[PDB]
């Protein structure tokens, strides 16, 4: 169907994250300017988040066969816009240090983050699988950003290889899917069979192969075993973006797809899904468990975070809160994620050089950056579900979805993963504390240091008090 | 409407310690003294404004006060506070318990000091939370709010003479261990608030509309073990008790760490409050299996601080045999039980108080805590090896001390209930006479095994001596005249009772 | 009169083919190779999934797949530039610093 | 016999067990990029065959 200008009015942070591509660009070419250009990024971002705001005044509408626009779309939207502004503010001064050329890496996050808002409108085949690939070549390149240094390279390779693997995999599952069902818009999956004959062959294959991508781009086991690498030979913004705002999209449109698939219902992938989450639980927390690495500690940590919300994905068909939780947990985790990473990210910027190496050494950083530390621990007490943050209260969401699922053995895991994670996420937070033997000045570190305050702060306060949270994913309703 | 106030308290005063460090680093011990004077003494108005000995038992709920207030709409998860009897002796004990841990952090000034008491008053504010809380969540969130403020006081502030590693262990392993079991908790209350809305249609997170809620036998005797294996970690009931002789010897050598964290029992309370009445055909069922945990947790603990070379590890493990009397207590379904279960609970509180506030001042004094590098210390300290000798003599279950009262009012009930597991906890008895002279012999008396017990060491400061003796009046008065706390927990104990016996 | 059927393990076989081809060889080249095989064969299953329907859009599916695939065959080539250029040498085993 | 605590150490080895899981599975992330290839193949006929199983 055309697009009306109420189609328009709802595209809007789509329409302002392009033409901020575009505006970038442009000014990019004109004369190449850190500041500027990082100012432009920013504020197409920020003019992106308030045409969201315009976007809820209008109303929950399909814009396009392929876009549907609604309150979940809103509010993935503004966890990706967020997690993205984050990525900025905390590339700045790491750039700041780089040497070559510092724009394109504002480009690439512009884009990634237009990936991101149409993997949060995607009601397509073909808009899911244009917004995982708009996701993925701009961290191709942002991964591998400091090429010149060995890690960076590395995982450049890794997971543009992976990636490039996993969504041929994608790409040929939904096209066995569309084989067996002649239309790809995401209701239409399933819908010509009936009297008990949703299994069919075909259509399990093709989802399975989808399966396959999808799992490789939210780190679910065994599609897992990138993550450590990609997450700590990547730059550290680039770590905190990879973290946050691609697995929040990803997962945001398996949840639409399996919300409104007839095939979402298969008990087949059902049993499929629960022995992935089982298996990505256990694993991710029982590898984070001997790591003096931060980054790859918290790229398991993620592994085991998706495993949970793959949990709260599974009961999605029988009870009726599953999307509440998700929402929840992915502000949680947005949150703490965006804290942890900004402190990695502020301590090992300004750039030191391919040559120079990049670790963290958090042990005893209280004593030369205490609110830093503060910070962290508060973040690993969120990622640990303790009980005052707002990562308990996306664990508490978990549970109470799997137990009126009766999904005991999900329930087990997410029990058993969590004490593991109590261990790691200890050990880090009283190393922060401890003493170590040895081993900014400008407002942009500045900026970086009061994102990751006000992350704890709203951990924190959404942890003790988390009712306005609850309350604005509960208006965030996708079409029934 | 003061319970709020009652667990807000410790919580700002807690933010001035931090906060007015700044003007003096002997400023903090201050501010926590005034904060925990002043949350003994609502405690102390609250008991004498209730009129808790005219009370009478007229089935649960009844409450002396209460306070509501909603949190979290969504779920019918609200701040819901209330207070009877034994939540009241609870929260008077934890508040003069929170006084004497100030008190024997005293003279103790450094950097973060305030960050120290800012952990004590977090502490015990999350204490008084779980004996206040009577809706689930908040109890919950109350049980795993201790835990950090305690996690950082072990693994930061701890035995200054360990590895620092080992502080890590105790602390990780302390954690761990009541993590895992209040999560298990949260799953058994989930499962109960669900199967309420499948019976009713309504969310409600609040004990008295959980309360007579329809399910199977299979179904409540899953959310018993729950809530029991949660009540089980932090009692400690064997085998679940390996965290606490680790957590005390790397605790804080004050000791006013174990007072205001380690030793003051939630547990027990909670099983009162949570197990029996919202579970009683369960707990009836599994009566023989925790009554037989509470025997072996009896001489397991007894045999366990024999064996013990450190006096810290001792005293914990005579804390465990002595929750392995009050778990057989708790599961009878006596009255008179009850009542000793209560009064043993308090008993145990004070004598093991001092019995740790003794060990922290006699490491000061001896800078060691090797049973096999002291002897004869009652010719060198002036009144140390006397307290210590009447506070052995306390727990070991001597009359004219309050642990007798406890006791024995549990073995009386026990016996009319059941005979044999109150004689086999009765020769229980005899194994903590047995560990208690074994302390006493290995440190005061005999001769010095090294060059450290053979020296003048100096006396008690008028401030710890005047503790010690404010704990021994205490106790004596708890053994010649425990009228007043029985009296208390009278109609709490009674409504607790006649619910667990009636509905089976 | 062409089943559907023999298209799709047509394009099967070369999925398969060109996943072999990406896990047996050691040089970055060869296993880049095998990535533009196996986004071909998925672009050859949705073409003859729109033509079994007869619909168009299996042929956009195709578009966008072969848009896909040239992005990141530039993308891959420009790394095997910078590898080769930074090391002198394929091997993919070689590029493995970073382990668990 | 009981001097070092037994109960402890019968409840301590799920720490044990769960170390010993976590050095098996840090094997696998040996760093090779060809062997992260082989392990998404074999994920994939791994789900593909219990989605066949299942039904
Ligand atoms: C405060 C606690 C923490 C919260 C964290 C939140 C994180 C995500 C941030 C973006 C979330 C957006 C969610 C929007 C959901 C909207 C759902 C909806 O349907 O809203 C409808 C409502 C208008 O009502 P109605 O009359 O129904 O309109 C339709 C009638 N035709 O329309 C609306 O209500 C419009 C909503 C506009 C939202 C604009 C958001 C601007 C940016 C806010 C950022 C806050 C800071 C967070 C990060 C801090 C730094 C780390
Ligand atoms: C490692 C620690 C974590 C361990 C794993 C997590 C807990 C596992 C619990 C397994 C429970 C198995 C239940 C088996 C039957 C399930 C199907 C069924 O018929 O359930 C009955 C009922 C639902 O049927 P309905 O018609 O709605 O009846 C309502 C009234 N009962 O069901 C209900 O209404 C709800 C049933 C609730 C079941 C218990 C949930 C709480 C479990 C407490 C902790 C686990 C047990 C104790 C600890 C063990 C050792 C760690
Ligand atoms: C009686 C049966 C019925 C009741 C069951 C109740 C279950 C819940 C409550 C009990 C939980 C028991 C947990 C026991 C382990 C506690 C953790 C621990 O010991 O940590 C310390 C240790 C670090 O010390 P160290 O050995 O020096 O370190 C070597 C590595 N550098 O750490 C390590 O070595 C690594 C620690 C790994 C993570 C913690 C262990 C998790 C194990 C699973 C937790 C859930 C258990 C469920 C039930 C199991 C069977 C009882
Ligand atoms: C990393 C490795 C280490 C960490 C991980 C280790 C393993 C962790 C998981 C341990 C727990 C396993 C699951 C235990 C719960 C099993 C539940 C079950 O089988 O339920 C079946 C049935 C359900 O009841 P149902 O029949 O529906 O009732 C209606 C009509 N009767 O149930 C019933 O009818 C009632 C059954 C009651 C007994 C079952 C529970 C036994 C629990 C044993 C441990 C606790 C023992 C007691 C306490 C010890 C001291 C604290
Ligand atoms: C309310 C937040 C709770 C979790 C965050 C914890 C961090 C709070 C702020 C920093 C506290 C620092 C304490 C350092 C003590 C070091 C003592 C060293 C000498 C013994
Ligand atoms: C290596 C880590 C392993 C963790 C395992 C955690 C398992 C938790 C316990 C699961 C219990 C499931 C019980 C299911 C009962 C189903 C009864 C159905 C009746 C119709």
């Amino acid at each position: 169907m055309t697009i009306t200008p109420q189609n328009l009015i709802a595209l809007l942070p789509l329409l302002i994250v392009g033409l901020t591509v575009v505006v970038v660009m442009l000014s990019i070419a004109w004369r190449r300017n850190h500041f500027l250009n990082a100012t432009l990024s920013v504020i197409g971002l920020n003019a992106a988040l308030v045409s969201l705001w315009f976007v809820g005044q209008a109303g929950a509408m399909d814009v396009t066969p392929l876009m549907r626009v609604d309150g979940f779309a809103m509010l993935y939207t503004g966890l990706v816009l967020l997690a993205s502004l984050a990525t900025c503010t905390f590339a700045y001064p790491w750039l700041e240090g780089y040497n070559d050329n510092k724009d394109e890496f504002y480009l690439l996050v512009l884009i990634a983050a237009l990936g991101g808002i149409l993997l949060a409108n995607a009601n397509h085949l073909a808009s899911l699988f244009l917004g995982i690939e708009l996701i993925s070549l701009p961290l191709f390149g942002l991964v591998g950003y400091a090429f010149r240094q060995k890690r960076s390279l590395e995982a450049s390779i890794k997971y543009t290889i992976l990636s490039a693997a996993a969504s041929s995999f994608l790409l040929f599952g939904m096209a066995l899917v569309y084989a067996q069902s002649g239309d790809l818009s995401f209701v239409a999956l399933g819908k010509n069979l009936g009297d008990g004959m949703l299994n069919e062959p075909l259509l399990l294959a093709g989802f399975g192969l989808m399966i396959v991508g999808l799992g490789f781009k939210l780190s679910l086991v065994p599609f897992h075993l990138w993550t450590p690498d990609v997450y700590q030979g990547a730059p550290a913004p680039v770590s905190t973006f990879l973290a946050t705002a691609s697995k929040i999209a990803i997962f945001g449109v398996v949840m639409r797809l399996f919300l409104y698939a007839p095939v979402g219902d298969s008990e087949a992938i059902r049993v499929v899904l629960a022995i992935i989450a089982f298996a990505s639980i256990i694993f991710g927390n029982l590898m984070a468990l001997s790591q003096t690495n931060i980054k790859r500690l918290l790229g398991y940590s993620s592994i085991s975070h998706l495993g949970y919300l793959l949990v709260a994905l599974i009961a999605l068909q029988t009870g009726e809160m599953s999307m509440e939780a998700v929402g929840v947990y992915l502000a949680g985790y947005l949150f703490s994620s965006l804290g942890a990473f900004g402190v990695v990210s502020l301590m090992s910027s300004p750039y030191r050089g391919p040559d120079a190496d990049s670790l963290f050494s958090y042990r005893g950083l209280f004593w030369h950056r205490p609110i830093l530390a503060a910070v962290m621990t508060v973040m690993m007490l969120s990622l640990a579900g303790i009980p005052m943050t707002l990562g308990f209260i996306g664990k508490f969401y978990v549970l109470a979805v799997g137990v009126q699922a009766h999904l005991w053995w999900l329930v087990g895991a997410v029990v058993v993963g969590s004490a593991i994670g109590l261990y790691y996420y200890l050990r880090v937070a009283v190393s922060l504390y401890l003493h170590a033997p040895e081993q900014p000045s400008n407002w942009q570190y500045s900026a970086g240091g009061i994102v990751v305050l006000i992350s704890a702060l709203l951990v924190l306060v959404l942890g003790v008090w988390p009712q306005p949270l609850i309350s604005i994913v509960r208006l965030a309703m996708p079409l029934m | 409407m003061l319970l709020p106030w009652l667990i807000l308290i410790p919580f700002i005063g807690g933010f001035l310690c931090w906060q007015t460090e700044r003007f003096g680093v002997k400023v903090p011990r201050w501010i926590a003294l005034i904060t925990m004077g002043l949350t003994l003494a609502l405690s102390l108005q609250l008991w004498l404004q209730g009129g808790y000995s005219l009370t009478q038992s007229a089935g649960i709920p009844q409450w002396q006060s209460e306070f509501d207030m909603p949190w979290i709409p969504r779920f019918g998860i609200s701040i819901h506070l209330a207070i009877d009897g034994l939540s009241l002796l609870m929260v008077v004990l934890t508040g003069l318990l929170g006084v004497l841990a100030v008190l024997c952090s005293w003279k103790e000034i450094e950097k973060y000091q305030g960050f120290f008491h800012l952990n004590l008053m977090w502490i015990l504010g999350g204490v008084i939370g779980v004996f206040l809380a009577i809706d689930m969540f908040l109890f919950f969130f109350f049980w795993e709010m201790m835990l950090v403020p305690m996690y950082f006081l072990i693994a930061l502030w701890g035995h200054k003479a360990s590895d620092g590693k080992t502080r890590i262990t105790a602390a990780t392993k302390f954690f761990i261990y009541t993590q895992a079991s209040g999560l298990v908790m949260l799953i058994a209350i989930l499962a109960l608030v669900f199967v309420h809305y499948n019976a009713t249609g309504v969310w409600t997170f609040n004990y008295e509309e959980l309360l007579n809620t329809p399910m199977s036998s299979g179904v409540e005797y899953l959310l018993m073990l729950g809530f029991f294996i949660a009540f089980a970690v932090k009692m400690p009931v064997v085998p679940l008790h390996g965290w606490l002789p680790d957590a005390h010897s790397q605790a804080p050598t004050a000791g006013s760490v174990d007072l205001a964290g380690i030793l003051l029992k939630t547990a027990a309370y909670g099983l009162l409050r949570f197990s029996l009445p919202l579970f009683p055909n369960a707990s009836a069922e599994f009566a023989p299996i925790a009554m037989w945990l509470g025997v072996i947790g009896i001489f397991y603990g007894a045999w366990m601080a024999f064996a013990q070379t450190d006096i810290k590890r001792l005293i914990a493990y005579t804390s465990v045999s002595h929750m392995g009397f009050v778990l057989i207590a708790i599961y009878t379904g006596s009255q008179l039980a009850y009542q000793g279960a209560v009064i043993q609970m308090i008993a145990h509180g004070l004598s093991a108080a001092g019995l740790f506030i003794l060990c922290g001042q006699l490491y000061e004094r001896i800078h060691t805590r090797d049973m096999r590098m002291m002897g004869g210390l009652w010719s060198k300290m002036k009144w140390l090896p006397a307290l210590s000798l009447f506070f052995a003599v306390a727990t070991l279950g001597m009359p004219g001390t309050g642990n007798f009262v406890g006791e024995f009012m549990i073995l009386f009930g026990s016996f009319q209930v059941v005979p044999v597991i109150t004689v086999i906890s009765t020769f229980g008895l005899v194994f903590a006479s047995v560990y208690s002279l074994a302390m006493l012999h290995r440190a005061y008396f005999g001769k010095a095994k090294s060059q450290i017990a053979s020296q003048e060491l100096p006396g008690m400061s008028l401030r710890e001596l005047f503790m010690i003796l404010l704990l021994v009046v205490l106790l004596v008065l708890l053994g010649f005249y425990p009228q007043p706390i029985l009296d208390t927990s009278h109609s709490a104990i009674g409504n607790i009772q006649q619910w667990f016996v009636n509905s089976v | 009169m062409i089943p559907l059927q023999h298209g799709l393990i047509l394009a099967a076989i070369l999925f398969v083919l060109g996943l072999t081809g990406l896990v047996i060889r050691r040089n970055l080249l060869f296993m880049l190779i095998g990535l533009e095989i196996m986004i071909n064969a998925s672009a050859l299953a949705f073409v003859v999934a729109g033509s079994y329907w007869g619909q168009t859009d299996g042929q956009v599916m195709y578009i966008l797949a072969i848009s896909l695939a040239a992005a990141e065959a530039s993308i891959g080539l420009a790394l095997l530039l910078q590898l080769h250029r930074r090391r002198q040498n394929l091997n993919i085993d070689s590029v493995s610093e970073m382990r668990g | 016999l009981l001097k070092r605590d037994p109960l402890n150490s019968m409840m301590n080895i799920p720490a044990v067990l769960s170390r010993f899981a976590g050095k098996g599975l840090l094997l696998s992330e040996n760093g090779y990029l060809r062997w992260y290839v082989a392990s998404m193949s074999i994920g994939a006929v791994v789900v593909l065959a219990l989605l066949m199983v299942l039904r």
